[PDB]
């Protein structure tokens, strides 16, 4: 009931992938 | 009180680029990286702007040029309106609530067509105001790859394991026009929010004043939006936005604000003061292990049975009215 | 109309035995138990007076003084109170609201101690009130045993069978003075009502009158039953509570008042009618497998979340100022 | 969240279990 989801104001390579393949 | 810029060059913006609004701040402390203080009000889940850590170094000196020069052929995001405030808005729960009309567009384009546009604008005297919000990706150019890989890694990776987060999902590219408002809304990730070009005057609310700031219902598409408009507060529908109080700061170029999860932010480029240019960093936050509960937890539970409510019912839109006959005569 | 009592022993009633309440009603139909309508209104989950079943024949003959001396040695509870009315609470939950005071004490006797309490009070013309609510059990002697085996078992498994209960939990026997009334509440149970000696009227509420009847949170000791005083009705509390509607019968030896899990009921033993006997009938209901959905599947749900916030809050009188929160300046 | 318990205006051998003892 306490869990939480990752929703921010944008749409769901980037983030960490984007780093590692760069 | 506005900082004075080296070199004498005077105070980087005055009140008067500030917008008005009916609600009283403090301010966000502004703190040296190495200082003990910092690190602990980011332990804590407690906004601080960070003057000196060179996150985004290598982007200060982005502007529309070289981004257009070196960016890449990939499409962005931009956000057109008729009026200052940028509303966000899900579009995949647009279906649901039939009767939303967005006040803002969404259209892609290729960043030299953003810049164009911004030039059509200018040129004409026109009142149309854009606002580019893109995830960067795998489509930016050589320059831009090896200005982000010049980002203070080093750095933010240790806050990353120091507070456990979970993984970094993006990093949202912000272009604005002078004037342009994101109101108040609160996002489900951390972030740290580096400033690049240009002021922005952040004002951030603790989770605990969730019963100010009236966000939108969970399956309406401005979920985690405040209802309250800054500019005409309806103080009938929202009463307890008279007790709201914020935390205010403005960055500028080479600042980082922590915008801890669940916290409310209202984010505004200042007035006549140009483009706008920000990268910000979200993380998942940590894994959900005690009482008393905090507020962010309270807001988390709230939100779930929202949700499991709309998926029992196999309609949202039959979620207040369950709620309602739920509590009236027995809780209220 | 009061029916006419056979061998013209005349009404077996009238409306000067009934209390006045401020909505209207109409008749639960009275049927023989081969009538086809009768099993329909079963499968439906809607009230029904069976007048025919034999369910409890052998029970017929039971009075004081029979159950005295053949109903054994075991406990019985007895509540007493001060007011016609017994409003029921659980006792396990009464730690957790320390201000709630009730009407009505439990007391354990044995029943020739009960049927000596009843004597007293006529003697002595006290105002006091005793309803005796046991479950019937292993205690109870052999003529009581062999009353019990012969009710009719053969129809009452075959209801069992047909609407796909699950298993007998029990057996309640209730013997009241006249005047006692049960006020308005719902069981998840369902409940064959058998009727044994003098006169009860019982007026239903459908599910879908949840609003109108306001029943307690789920946490406080008389979950399940209605805050709203028939004989006193608060309308700017209960306002919905001037749209009620109900369905009533009075019930006499031999009938049998089908009262489907989850409606509500309102049960008293008529005015100077004197006393009065029933053995119900409990079943779980059956299993939770469709839009729309029903409204006794609304109440479970408003059930569960009340459950689940209260465990997810730890303490109970959390669940009001949460669900407020949610709903304020949001859903209405 | 359709789920439901078997509460009633009582305490929680008797009914199926009094019945096949008898
Ligand atoms: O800068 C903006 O206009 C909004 C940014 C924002 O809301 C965020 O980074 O979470
Ligand atoms: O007869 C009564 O007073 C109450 C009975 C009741 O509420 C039930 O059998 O469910
Ligand atoms: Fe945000
Ligand atoms: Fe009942």
């Amino acid at each position: 009931l306490t869990s939480y989801d990752c929703e921010v104001n944008a749409p769901i390579l980037q983030g960490e992938e984007l780093l590692r393949a760069l | 009180e506005p900082r004075e810029e080296a070199g004498a060059l005077g105070p980087a913006w005055d009140e008067s680029q500030l917008r008005s609004y009916s609600f009283p701040t403090r301010p966000i402390p502004r703190l040296s990286q190495s200082d003990p203080r910092a690190e602990e009000l980011i332990e804590n889940e407690e906004p601080v702007v960070l003057t000196d850590t060179n996150l985004v170094y290598p982007a200060l000196k982005w502007d529309l040029e070289y981004l257009q020069e070196n960016i890449g052929n990939g499409d962005f995001s931009v956000y057109s309106a008729s009026t200052h405030k940028f509303l966000y808005y899900d579009e995949k729960k647009m279906a649901n609530f039939q009767n939303f009309k967005p006040r803002s567009n969404r259209e892609e384009m290729k960043f030299h067509e953003f810049v164009e546009k911004l030039q059509d604008i200018q040129q004409r005297g026109g009142e149309e105001r854009l606002y580019l919000q893109q995830t960067l990706n795998d489509t930016v150019g050589r320059k831009i790859v090896m200005d982000f890989l010049g980002f203070n890694w080093n750095w933010i990776n240790k806050q990353q394991g120091k507070r456990g987060w979970g993984q970094l999902t993006s990093n949202l590219l912000l272009i604005g026009m002078e004037g342009n408002v994101t109101p108040a809304h609160y996002d489900e990730q951390q972030n740290f929010f580096a400033q690049i070009k240009g002021y922005k005057r952040c004002i951030l609310f603790p989770p605990d004043q969730f019963e100010c700031l009236y966000p939108y219902p969970v399956h309406h598409p401005c979920d985690r939006q405040s209802q309250v408009d800054f500019d005409n507060p309806d103080y009938e529908r929202f009463p307890n936005f008279q007790n709201v109080v914020g935390y205010e700061t403005v960055v500028g170029p080479g600042d980082v604000l922590y915008i801890p999860m669940y916290w409310w932010h209202h984010i505004e480029s200042l007035l006549n003061g140009g483009i706008t240019i920000t990268v910000n960093f979200w993380y998942k936050g940590a894994p959900t292990p005690e009482y008393p509960l905090k507020a962010h937890q309270k807001v988390a539970i709230m939100r779930n049975i929202e949700k499991m409510l709309g998926e029992a019912l196999g309609n949202p839109q039959e979620v207040g009215p369950l709620l309602n006959t739920m509590i009236k005569g027995r809780y209220n």
